């Protein structure tokens, strides 16, 4: 997937660490929008950001 | 790997190195750029001349705030007599400013307001000179062979173009002589 | 007749340049010939093992004549010519999918398995070094010098969309915008004139 | 006179929408009247057919004088006029009105629901070209739109003589009343802009006036998406004989019938003027709108 | 090498005969064939081929391409001569032959050739008939090259 | 006067600017370097230029031709210095009524001449007091002689000069004939002018085409009642690098076969068969120059018999329309078309005149009433298609000529549709060697299916009224957008694929032309 | 140290690369400090996001400063992927001058992104040249350099090019002798010479010594 970070992180900025904001944005960087990267990050203590930005068989 | 061209730079390219020439103008007002080169300077006095650089003073012009001064250089009596050089001397290639085709191009976009009469006028005399220059080139050009080449004057747009084809020949001269050695 | 099949193949990749000439730049190399490749390979290894035979053979029936190390010494060249071929065929090969690496990223399927096992290596190492700088760039674009800063760009088949604000992407909707923009979105084809 | 730089003065009248009525160009009568014309202007028929860049001098200079001495006849003595022409020098001078036709013809031509949206969305796409035609020194495009002018023009008179011959209006005393339902080359009909002028080049033509009580047209066209019939709203032009505040009428009509039942009807279209209805209730539309007549 | 003329060069079959007996005829069941059997050969491999001895093992025959006739033929009128039915490859490929055979004449005689081409070839580059079709490879690619470059010098002076 | 003429154009080439860039002294500077020696302007831009120009060219042309060809060498001097042997160029442009004025036109060309020559510059001499002058002419349509006087006064009178033939120069004459339109106002014979053509003009366009030509309608006199036959004198012919992209874009669709049979008879439903048969024929296999004494045979023959009523007729119309040459032959009896000709007369001379196989080779022929033919020149036709071949051993030649030709037959068999009801063979009375002469034959046969039929009605229905089938103009927009498009590409494709076999496919033939006899084996040795 | 000549030298080195047809030394000395300085200025944007904060003027020199900055940021970009591009054409060359005791190693001096790539893209390219054909490596074949013959991997060190070259040299106020101008050099033809006004080209191996005292423009 292709993403600009330094572009990103002005979105991702509106305090916040840069560690939290680096790792959200490394994370949720798999998933891409058009983009829809702004829907999914504005959904989103340090333990609460850090754990609502995560979101054998038989044939 | 852009691959273009690559010995050659792209015509905008040359176009982006010309960005680099200082001229004098003339501004509307009665700053301090930290970036790199400028350094220069306190709120100008208005119609008053003040060396700045070209992609400045086009933007400058671009809004309008800045009255460009023709360069002095550039007169049609200047180019008649460089026409006339031309016409005596078949091998010198004498005068050019060496930027001046680009600058031309450039200030017959906007700062034509300034000029008296450029119109049907010099630029019917630069594009003479400019053809008889490449043909004397061409007259030059057919005594071409290792090692020396004669480069004198000339802008540099046209010797960047012309620099494909007699590039790759004269290593083949060369090659073919120096190996039947 | 003999190392004919080189010829084939070094010919359709001369073929491929001037495909690429121009173009427009549409190059989809249209399939890696790997039976012809399997005919070298049966052609070398027939030729290998009856040259390592008579290298046998030379201490008890053919005595180590000088005239006997020619066929070997031939055979090596040939050897070299083929792997020649393939070497400058797969070298261009390898080359034209690395422009495709880098002009579109940017910011297929027919072709043979160890291609794309290379392209995907070569796309993570050449991330690895924007990832070094941290500069920025943002080396793989941004071709052409900017000027003269904001342009006037049409939306190409693309609503949508959101850097720094976001815009609001809008089908069949011309802006006047600067550059910066429109160098990422551009990459998506999203955008068309310039 | 339409038509006059890139067109011989021939195909000017023979299209003129003014000269249409006044002169019956679609009836054999007049036809003979207007090489009469001719006649009278001294003109060679094979003169009238030549481009008007290579007429000779004299008849250019003279073309004034020839109108004011002939053209009075048939009571064209109003037609002169001031207006202005741009210079833009080497590729020849235009005035605005042509310019004006072209561009506009360069909107129309040039270029379940989902379909509909589809082609709205096809209009919206061919507006950009117009945009970008808006410019002095892209005439490589302009050109085209410049010629395609011509050949709605012409669409335009053939299907006018079309239905003089059958004579489907309805001269009723409250309004006229008509209706295509069938003819050749429905697909330019499309365009409301096709029906407005179209609309406006019969109601010059069926009353000059022509004396008396001017009167509303009705028209109507539909091929697929189950019987759409675009109707828009008709005006008469009076021939400089606003001499009231008139106006328009159909506004609070359309307000009273789509408030009642309504069923099927479509509102979609942005102007007022024209709107989609279903024939099996358009008969019922039509009857609501005689009465009661709110004119 | 790597480059596409290079193999293309090599490829060319060159009439050369050996000088000694030659079991294992590559190209018939003999299996040895007489010496002095004049054959075409490849120069990659006839190149280095009499190269190794310190009598060398292949005659090398002067080539057909190379006759008195050609040579002054093309002494003549260069801008009408035809080089594309002959070889294709002439430069590139005299310029090996030059090299094993080490010749100083005609080496001195070709650069001429060459160069009168070469303004011709520029001549028809500003922007046919029959002409533009002889032309061998190497100039060919230069003609492109210096085409787009004025094309695009008269495209740049205006958008 | 005449110098300002001279000093109007020049300020025309050099004093003309539109918005941003001069068009006219680059044109020239073009052709210099590429040796042009010409120059082209189009008049409609000269109109644009000034308004007095425009009628000074339209009042005398004999007079004026001379300015332009001295503006036209002064420039070219400048860049001739720039660029020893250098002509005057020759500008080329694109009744009671029309005599000698600036009129453009349109024909057909009847027959051309044989490349002749006037002269341009000449130098005389006088035969005793060795007195030398030189003229240059241009004009060569009767104005000026040679004097009958020494000059050196200004007795040797009358004429003593004598044209040195070995210091002159020369330049190429054409002498075409047009031949009117066979669409419109034959309600007659066809008519015919003459015509006459100067320096770059010559020798463009093989006969056939259907072109314009602008001219000058002059008259001369030679062969008490002022009779004098007219003609019109040619400037500026016109005929019949971006397309190679859309060519490369066209050929590597999987579909282009079908969109084929998808332009060829719009006009006609079904027969699918002989609409894709058509395809095949229009472009023509391979050409072998083999070491073997002869080469053998490319292009392909399309034969109709069958039943009346089919249309095969508009189908081999329209095969006529789309090839660029082509010969359509309705069959055996004209009022006007011929096929090797002799034509005995004037001077008392044997010459070779033309025919049909000559004006189509390397083309299409269309032969309609393939039975109602005679057995005259038969044998012609009969080895044309085979070895491309034809001998002439008459009075007047000796020559074994080409022919590169392809012929397209449309049958009838007798009685109709009961000829496949007897035994399937009774068609040709002569004999079947004409058929295996050729490549492909076609039944066309008529079975009620009453779906068809109300398709093949109301298909031709829409045909006549109400243009439904003629939705093209969407369909253009999806598919074949044109039918000179489909021209212009069939010259593309033939001089520049070379096409040849695989060697994978080869044994696949072998194999099948073995199945194909044994069917002729099985329906022969045991009925 | 001055920006002003710092930049200068950077459009100098810029053309200096582009048209050099091999490899230069690596100027870390002066990459690092610019790529400092322009990431400084790059971050003081602060003054446009503090500007906001004010409401509840002339962003001229703002744009400017930020068009100079990606400006300048594309001449370098130009410039490294290009170094990048050279290095890949004559790699193997490259990584076989590393082997050799003289002159001056690869290392850091001449050349530390590129060394990365390099034998990163060298090492991966030897996996596909590897998997691909040398499988099926014939055992005198299993090596992939010189045999001699022919040849390979040894291309393309010719310094025999002819380029364009412009001569420009620091001032006295030592090899100018007159009577126009400097300097007097062919192995088997002598002096031209050379002026300062006009370009003469020739062979790109007499002029590189020039290049390495910067004494002829290109
Ligand atoms: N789809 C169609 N099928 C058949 N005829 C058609 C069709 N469309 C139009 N026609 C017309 O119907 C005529 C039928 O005659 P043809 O089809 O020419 O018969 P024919 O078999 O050619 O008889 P010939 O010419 O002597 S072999 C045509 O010539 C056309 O004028």
């Amino acid at each position: 997937v292709k993403i600009q970070p330094p572009l990103l992180r002005p979105l991702a900025y509106r305090s916040i660490k840069s560690d939290g904001l680096s790792a959200l944005a490394e994370f949720v960087g798999t998933n891409i929008g058009a983009p829809a990267t702004i829907k999914f990050l504005e959904q989103f203590d340090q333990s609460g950001v850090k754990e609502v930005i995560q979101e054998f068989k038989v044939i | 790997l852009p691959a273009h061209l690559q010995q050659t730079f792209s015509p905008e390219e040359i176009q982006f190195i010309v960005e680099n020439e200082p001229i004098k103008i003339f501004p509307r007002i009665t700053w301090q750029l930290i970036t790199t080169d400028d350094k220069a300077l306190n709120n100008m006095v208005a119609m008053r001349s003040t060396e700045v650089v070209l992609w400045i003073a086009l933007l400058l012009k671009q809004q309008s705030k800045c009255s460009i001064v023709a360069p002095q250089w550039l007169t049609t009596k200047e180019l008649d007599r460089k026409i006339q050089y031309e016409k005596t001397h078949p091998d010198r290639f004498s005068e050019l400013p060496w930027n001046w085709l680009v600058l031309a191009r450039i200030l017959f976009n906007k700062a034509k307001d300034d000029f008296h009469d450029p119109i049907h006028e010099l630029r019917g005399k630069i594009q003479d000179l400019r053809e008889i220059r490449q043909i004397k080139v061409l007259k030059g050009l057919k005594y071409l062979n290792e090692s020396h080449l004669q480069l004198d004057n000339l802008s540099l747009l046209e010797i960047n173009e012309l620099r494909p084809f007699i590039t790759e020949i004269m290593d083949k001269l060369r090659e073919i002589h120096t190996a039947s050695l | 007749m003999y190392g004919d099949l080189g010829n084939k193949l070094v010919l359709e990749a001369k073929r491929t340049k001037q495909l690429y000439a121009r173009s427009n730049q549409d190059v989809n190399l249209p399939m890696y010939h790997e039976d012809i490749i399997r005919n070298i390979l049966k052609e070398v290894s027939n030729l290998r093992k009856n040259t390592e035979y008579l290298k046998e053979q030379q201490q008890l029936g053919m005595l180590d004549d000088k005239v006997a190390k020619c066929q070997y010494f031939v055979t090596l060249l040939c050897m070299e010519r083929n792997k020649r071929c393939l070497l400058a065929y797969q070298r261009l090969r390898t080359d034209i999918l690395d422009s495709m690496a880098w002009n579109n990223n940017g910011l297929t399927n027919n072709l043979s398995h160890q291609e794309q096992e290379y392209l995907k290596e070569y796309c993570d190492l050449i991330t690895d070094l924007k990832s070094g700088d941290l500069v920025d760039i943002d080396l793989s674009g941004s071709l052409v010098p900017p000027s003269d800063v904001f342009i006037d760009v049409r939306v190409l088949k693309d609503a949508g969309e959101t850097e720094y604000g976001v815009f609001n992407l809008i089908k069949d909707s011309q802006f006047f915008v600067r550059q910066s923009d429109v160098e990422r979105l551009i990459q998506q084809g999203y955008l068309q004139k310039i | 006179l339409f038509l006059l730089r890139h067109s011989s003065l021939y195909d000017s009248f023979y299209y003129s929408n003014y000269v249409n009525a006044k002169l019956s160009l679609w009836n054999e009568n007049g036809k003979k009247r207007l090489h009469k014309m001719f006649a009278r202007m001294g003109i060679p028929l094979s003169t009238a057919q030549e481009t008007w860049l290579y007429m000779d001098h004299s008849i250019k200079r003279e073309l004034g004088i020839i109108f004011d001495k002939n053209l009075d006849r048939y009571g064209l003595q109003d037609i002169i006029r001031d207006g202005f022409v741009r210079t833009l020098g080497y590729r020849g001078s235009i005035s605005a009105s042509e310019f004006v036709e072209a561009l506009t013809a360069l909107l129309e031509v040039g270029n379940s629901a989902q379909k509909l949206t589809n082609l709205r969305k096809r209009w919206v796409s061919n507006f950009w070209l117009s945009w970008d035609a808006l410019d002095d020194r892209k005439v490589e495009l302009l050109n085209r739109g410049i010629q395609l002018a011509q050949d709605l023009q012409r669409a335009i008179f053939n299907t006018g003589v079309a239905i003089l011959e059958k004579k489907l209006i309805k001269h009723l005393r409250i309004y006229r009343l008509c209706v295509l339902q069938d003819g050749p080359d429905l697909d330019l009909y499309r365009n409301p802009l096709t029906l407005l002028r179209l609309g406006n080049w019969l109601i010059e033509c069926c009353a000059e006036s022509e004396d008396k009580q001017l009167l509303p047209m009705v028209l109507a066209s539909i091929d697929e998406n189950t019987d759409t019939y675009l109707v828009a709203g008709l005006t008469p032009r009076y021939p400089r004989g606003t001499k009231k505040p008139i106006l328009n009428n159909f506004s609070m009509a359309f307000q009273q019938i789509t408030a009642e039942t309504d069923a099927k009807v479509r509102i979609d279209n942005f102007e007022s003027s024209i709107i989609e209805i279903r024939r099996e209730d358009l008969s019922p539309f039509l009857e609501k709108l005689t009465l009661s007549g709110l004119l | 090498y790597y480059d596409i003329d290079d193999v293309l060069a090599d490829g060319t079959e060159f009439p050369c005969k050996f000088q000694y007996d030659i079991p294992g005829l590559g190209y018939n069941p003999g299996r040895p064939i007489t010496k002095n059997t004049k054959l075409s050969l490849p120069l990659w491999l006839a190149r280095i081929l009499a190269i190794v001895g310190p009598v060398p093992f292949v005659e090398l025959l002067p080539p057909d391409m190379f006759s008195t006739k050609v040579m002054n033929a093309i002494k003549t009128d260069p801008v009408a001569l035809d080089l594309h039915s002959i070889n294709s490859h002439f430069f590139s490929l005299a310029i090996k032959w030059i090299m094993l055979f080490s010749e100083k004449e005609l080496a001195n005689v070709v650069s001429e050739l060459l160069l009168q081409r070469a303004q011709e070839l520029n001549h028809h580059a500003s922007s046919t008939s029959t002409f533009l079709l002889k032309l061998e490879e190497m100039e060919k690619e230069i003609y492109k090259k210096s085409h787009e470059s004025y094309k695009d010098t008269k495209r740049w002076m205006f958008k | 006067d005449n110098t300002e003429i001279i000093k109007s154009f020049k300020n025309f080439i050099l004093e003309f600017r539109l918005d941003s860039q001069f068009i006219y002294r680059d044109q020239l500077r073009n052709n210099i370097l590429v040796k042009n020696y010409s120059l082209t302007v189009n008049m409609e831009h000269l109109i644009g230029y000034n308004e007095d120009i425009y009628k000074k060219l339209s009042d005398e042309p004999s007079d004026i031709i001379p300015l332009f060809e001295t503006a036209i060498t002064q420039v070219a001097k400048r860049i001739s210095i720039l660029s020893n042997s250098l002509p005057t160029f020759q500008l080329i442009l694109n009744d009671s009524e029309h005599v000698s004025k600036i009129v453009r036109l349109s024909g057909i060309i009847i027959s051309t001449s044989v490349l002749s020559s006037r002269a341009t510059y000449l130098s005389i001499m006088c035969r005793n007091c060795r007195h030398t002058t030189s003229i240059t002419i241009n004009n060569f349509n009767n104005t000026v002689s040679l004097p009958r006087s020494c000059l050196s006064t200004i007795n040797c009178g009358p004429d003593p000069y004598i044209i040195i033939h070995e210091s002159s120069k020369f330049i190429d004459q054409q002498f075409l004939k047009l031949q009117e339109i066979p669409e419109l106002v034959p309600v007659e014979m066809p008519r015919n002018l003459t015509m006459t053509c100067d320096r770059y003009l010559t020798n463009k366009v093989i006969p056939g085409t259907r072109v314009t030509i602008v001219g000058i309608y002059s008259i001369y006199n030679s062969k008490g009642v002022a009779i004098r036959t007219p003609y019109i004198k040619i400037l500026g012919i016109q005929s019949d690098e971006e397309e190679e992209e859309e060519f490369l874009q066209l050929s590597r669709n999987p579909k282009l076969y079908e969109i084929l049979t998808n332009s060829i008879a719009p006009s006609i439903f079904g027969n699918e068969d002989i609409k894709k048969a058509i395809v095949c024929l229009l472009m023509g296999g391979s050409k072998k120059i083999l070491p073997d004494g002869m080469r053998l045979r490319g292009d392909i023959n399309v034969l109709l018999l069958g039943d009346p009523g089919t249309a095969k007729s508009q189908l081999l119309k329209f095969v006529e329309k789309v090839s660029p040459i082509a010969v359509y032959t309705s069959g055996k009896g004209s009022s006007a078309a011929g096929l090797a000709s002799v034509q005995r007369p004037m001077t008392r001379e044997f010459y070779l005149e033309g025919g049909a196989m000559v004006l189509a080779d390397g083309g299409v022929v269309c032969i309609d009433e393939f039975d109602k033919m005679r057995d005259e020149d038969r044998v012609a036709i009969h080895e044309a298609m085979e070895q491309q071949t034809i001998s002439i051993a008459k009075a007047g030649i000796t020559t074994v000529l080409n022919s590169r030709t392809s012929v397209l037959a449309a049958a009838n068999p007798i009685y109709g549709r009961y000829d496949d009801l007897k035994s399937p063979g009774d068609n040709i009375d002569f004999q079947t060697t004409i058929l295996s002469r050729f490549d492909m034959i076609f039944i066309v046969k008529d079975d009620h299916n009453e779906e068809r039929d109300i398709s093949i009605a109301n298909h031709v229905i829409n045909i006549h009224t109400g243009n439904a089938n003629a939705q093209n103009q969407q369909e253009e927009n999806g598919s074949e957008i044109s039918i000179e498009k489909m021209k212009r590409y069939i010259t593309y494709c033939r001089l520049k694929c070379a096409p040849r076999l695989s060697p994978q496919a080869a044994e696949k033939l072998s194999s099948n032309f073995v199945t194909i006899r044994k069917q002729l084996l099985i329906n022969e040795l045991e009925s | 140290v001055s920006p002003q000549q710092d930049f200068s030298d950077l459009m100098k080195s810029w053309k200096n690369e582009r048209c050099s047809p091999e490899l230069l030394p690596y100027p870390h000395q002066l990459m690092k400090r610019l790529l400092n300085r322009i990431s400084m200025q790059s971050q003081l944007e602060n003054i446009s996001m503090g500007f906001l904060d004010m409401q509840n003027e002339s962003k001229l020199p703002l744009l400017c400063m930020e068009t100079e900055l990606e400006r300048l940021k594309f001449v370098i970009r130009s410039y490294i992927r290009c170094r990048l591009s050279k290095i890949d054409k004559f790699s193997l060359y490259l990584r076989q001058l590393n082997e050799d005791e003289n002159s001056l190693i690869s290392l850091t001096d001449l050349l530390k992104d590129e060394i990365k790539y390099h034998d990163t893209h060298s090492l991966i390219w030897l996996k596909l040249v590897n998997d691909s054909i040398l499988k099926y490596m014939p055992e005198e074949l299993q090596a992939i350099n010189d045999t001699e013959g022919s040849v390979n991997m040894i291309d393309e060190p010719d310094w025999n090019k002819f380029v364009f070259i412009h001569v420009n040299g620091p001032p006295d106020g030592e090899n100018e002798f007159g009577k126009p101008c400097y300097t007097v050099i062919p192995d088997l033809k002598e002096e031209v010479e050379l002026t300062i006004g006009s370009i003469y080209v020739m062979r790109y191996e007499v002029i590189r010594d020039l290049l390495r005292d910067d004494k002829v423009a290109l």
